[PDB]
Formats: C-alpha cells, structure tokens, sequence
C-alpha cells in the first residue's frame, strides 16, 4: 500500500527556518508529481507547492521567495524547506502524491508547525482515577505549543478513548483524555497514559493508580 | 480572481436522506479538473471525486458528482453515519485559493444521554497549588448539552472550561470534557462537588458527585 510519512514539524521563531520531510513508499516515487498542502487552525485547506517528477517547481503566492520544494528520487523523499518563517505559516502540513491539475490522490497524516516568539513549556501530566465498566482520565496541563500526542498503554487501548481539544488560557494549553475499560481489567491490569510533546522533546508516562 | 464558493457551509442530515452540496466558481472552470476531497475529524483529506464525476478508489457507490462551467455539485444518494465529514471542492484554475471553503456534514441520530464521570483533582496536582475537578460527558446526542457544576449545593461558573470533540463518524455521538479549576486552598474549603448534565428536553438531570472526606 502507498504510504506517506511527514516529519520535521516544530516550534520556530519568526524569521527562522525549518525543514519538513515526507518519506514515500508503496509506489514508484520517481514517476509522480508531489505536493505540499497546509491546514490552518481555522481548518482552511491551502496549497503550498508542487514538484513534477522531472523537478519543475510551483509555489503559492503566499510562500513564493521563502519556501523551497525539492525531491530525492533515490531516497524516495519529498522535502519542504521554509525560510523567513511568518506567524501566518502556522499550520498542519501534509504531503500528497500528485498535484492540483489531475488531483492529489494520496495524503500523509501531516506535521504541525507553529511560528511564535513564545518559548516552549512542556506539560505537567496528572492521573485521573475514580474517587462493569470503568472510565479513567489523564490531565495534560500548561503546555505550549500544540500539539501533544496522547495514547493509552502505548496505543494498545484504542477503542473507548476520547481525547478532547486543548483549551488555551493564560498563553498555555490544557487537555484531558478519557479511556473506558471493563472493570475486571482495572486495577487488575495496568492502564497508563502516554504523553508526547514534540516541541519540548518530552515524553511522559503516567500510570493510573487506585485512589481519588 | 476566481473563487470556489461551497454551500451550505454546514449541513445536518439523517441516515437514508439524499444530500446535495454545491461548488460554484466566479468564472468558467474546466470540468476535467474539478475535484472533491473528504476530510474526517482528526485525519487528513482523501481524494473523493476527480474530474467532476469519477469516484476515487474505495469510495462508496452512493457518492456522485455533477457539473460544468461555473456550477458543480456532490450528491450522496442515501447518507450514512460514516459520511460525517467536511467536503472540499478544488480546481487549479481557482486563485488565489485552489480549494473551496468546504461543506461540513453532520449526521443525525436519536437522542443519547451522556455517560457521566466525575474525578476529584489528582492528589499530585494539588502539590502545584492548583486543583482541577474533571467531568467527562461521553457519547451523547445532540451536540447542545448543558453542564452545571455545584460546590456544596450551590452553582459555580467561574473557572469552568469546556471542550467538545467533533462528531464521531462511527456512531454520530459527541463527547465533551468539563474542567473546574480552583486553588488548592479553595478546593479544600469544601466537601461536596457535583457535575450535572442536562439538555433542553430533559426533565431529569444526570448527576455525578463525590465527597472530599469519603469516596
């Protein structure tokens, strides 16, 4: 199957530079045009750049002069280098097979980029244990910027989880995650909240333990 | 300058209904290159319809697309729960934005009461001088739910922050978290903490509660 994995998203000061990578597999990469598309916090989809298989480049007027789209047909890697970054470049960035004319037929899951002068704050992570089925919680508080990645038992508990959109207060985000398991499985078996904050290069594991 | 306008920006439909959404251009645009993408919550877009009328691989038969010139549409013949998503039209001739603003489709279901869970602040959180009392309201419908917090019987509004998930495309439900944040000192000056859930047509709230002294 065709797979596109983006990486390189980070917090960057305005005027700074950042390189995004897209690793392609499951198809002959050198035969296809490739594109980047961004999505703003307002959920507006916005084309960034495209590159033909021969290497001809096309850029949106929003990034002209500042962004470089490039490719390596030997490594099967699509790149985007962003220089002179602006606040307005803050967005989720997706890599696509194809381009605007004949359509973009496969999209990766994306990387987040935030352009801000504010420094990174890693989150504090707190377990939420209760005071047939049991719901447990994880509170991830006081971090900047988005995103955090929240999993339960390293992604083994997939169903019965709800991770809520972060709320911003006093220049810091806070989110919660709930997970619901059969009461015979907890506290009998381990349930742990795993939090990843790429911008501060932090990972936190917090076991949910009985008591309040 | 040529813009793609999508209507309606937001639509709600019930399973089994036929739904149509439109994509209109400022000036004529070639049907050969008018495309549609579907984006589900927490996921990237997928190609849905290409060259006006052709379904991308794996896209259900109930989808169709029509149009030419300045006027295009996407139609679902019999909408299903899994169709909850935002739909975007796109054409290279459109500038400065190649994408339309999208149509967000909500899928109706019968009313469902939330599963409500209340949590006292993490004891470890208290060590920071802060106290977040958390209440989860999970898997309910419709979206417009009301949460009330009570401390020792009296309603409290200050320090409450609420967050809703997007509609679950599996079962058409919503979930939301309500967090009441107090100081460690304010929290320990009280015993009874209550999260109440109600909606417009409810005659009986769902109530979850704990006491600071005994669980």
């Amino acid at each position: 199957q065709v797979k596109l994995q983006e990486s390189g998203g980070d917090l960057v000061k305005p005027g700074g530079s950042l390189k995004l990578s897209c690793s392609a597999s499951g198809f002959t990469f050198s035969r296809y045009a490739m594109s980047w598309v961004r999505q703003t916090p307002e959920k507006r989809l916005e084309w960034v750049a495209s590159i033909t298989n021969g290497g001809s480049t096309y850029y949106s007027d929003s990034v002209k002069g500042r962004f470089i789209i490039s490719r390596d047909n030997a490594r099967n890697i699509l790149s985007l280098q962003m220089s002179s970054l602006r606040s307005e470049d803050t967005a989720m960035y997706y890599c696509e097979r194809g381009e605007l004319t004949y359509a973009m037929d496969y999209w990766g899951q994306g990387t987040t980029v935030t352009v801000s002068s504010a420094k990174t704050t890693p989150p504090s992570v707190y377990p939420l244990a209760p005071g047939s089925m049991v719901t447990l919680g994880c509170l991830v508080k006081g971090y900047f910027p988005e995103p955090v990645t929240v999993t339960w038992n390293s992604g083994s508990l997939s169903s019965g989880v709800h991770t809520f959109p972060a709320v911003l207060q006093s220049d810091l985000y806070t989110l919660s995650s709930s997970v619901t398991v059969p009461s015979s499985t907890w506290p009998s078996e381990t349930v742990t909240c795993n939090v990843a904050h790429p911008a501060s290069s932090t990972k936190v594991d917090k076991k949910i333990v009985v008591k309040g | 300058d040529i813009e793609l306008t999508q209507s309606p920006a937001i639509m709600s439909a019930s399973p089994g209904e036929k739904v149509t959404m439109t994509c209109r251009a400022s000036s004529t645009v070639s049907f050969h290159y008018l495309h549609w993408y579907q984006q589900k919550s927490g996921a990237s877009p997928k190609l849905w319809i290409y060259a006006t009328s052709n379904l991308a691989s794996g896209v259900p038969a109930r989808f169709s697309g029509s149009g030419s010139g300045t006027s295009y549409s996407l139609t679902i013949s019999s909408v299903e729960t899994e169709d909850a998503a935002t739909y975007y039209c796109q054409h290279y001739s459109a500038y400065p934005r190649t994408f339309g603003g999208g149509t967000k489709l909500e899928i109706k279901r019968a009313d469902a009461a939330p599963t409500v869970s209340i949590f006292p602040p993490s004891s470890e959180q208290l060590t920071s001088g802060g106290a977040s009392v958390v209440c989860f309201l999970n898997n309910f419908y419709p979206k417009d739910i009301n949460v009330k917090w009570k401390i020792d019987g009296s309603e409290r509004q200050n320090g409450v922050l609420n967050s809703w998930t997007d509609q679950d495309s599996k079962d058409s439900t919503y979930s939301m978290s309500s967090t009441l944040t107090l100081t460690k000192d304010e929290y320990e000056r009280h015993n009874s903490y209550t999260c109440e859930a109600t909606h417009k047509t409810s005659t009986s709230p769902i109530v979850k509660s704990f006491n600071r002294n005994e669980c």
